[PDB]
């Protein structure tokens, strides 16, 4: 029920639909731009990145990092639980199928009182176009206002 | 619609 805004490339840029994530409230409220990265492995974030040895750790002075991860396999919450354990700033959930958007939810049955980064699921159609541009070169930039 | 995957 809400939109971000893909700043960069001039291929892309504009304003999106997206559904915010039901878990979590975020530490630094207020606005956040980003760079947005798809992991080259462990692309659904089901399994710890520090397993393949891969982070999201922005250097000093350079944008937050954005990961776009795929849904399947695994719960939502873990999916951001495991992004913010790499250094994640965000979390972009792209859909697996083309359909409206769905709102993520928490399960029952802990850690997700302690998920903090932003989260959002967009579609699969904006997912393929981010990756699409990343896959050319461009980085994909990115502002979130929520 | 909501789901937790």
């Amino acid at each position: 029920k809400n939109n971000l805004k893909v700043t960069s490339p001039d291929s892309i840029k504009g304003i999106y639909e997206c559904a915010i994530g039901n878990f979590g409230v975020p530490q630094y409220g207020g606005t956040l731009v980003g760079t947005v990265v798809y992991p080259k492995s462990n692309q659904k974030a089901c399994k710890s990145y520090s397993d393949f040895d891969i982070s999201f750790k922005s250097k000093p002075g350079r944008l937050p990092t954005f990961v776009l991860i795929d849904r399947g396999d695994c719960y939502f919450t873990l999916k951001a639980w495991i992004a913010q354990q790499a250094g994640a700033a965000a979390i972009l959930v792209a859909d697996s199928k083309a359909e409206p958007l769905i709102t993520m939810d928490t399960p029952e049955e802990d850690y997700l009182q302690n998920i903090t980064i932003p989260s959002a699921l967009i579609t699969k159609t904006l997912g393929d176009s981010i990756k699409s541009a990343l896959s050319g070169g461009d980085m994909v930039n990115m502002k979130l206002d929520w | 619609r909501v789901a937790a995957a």
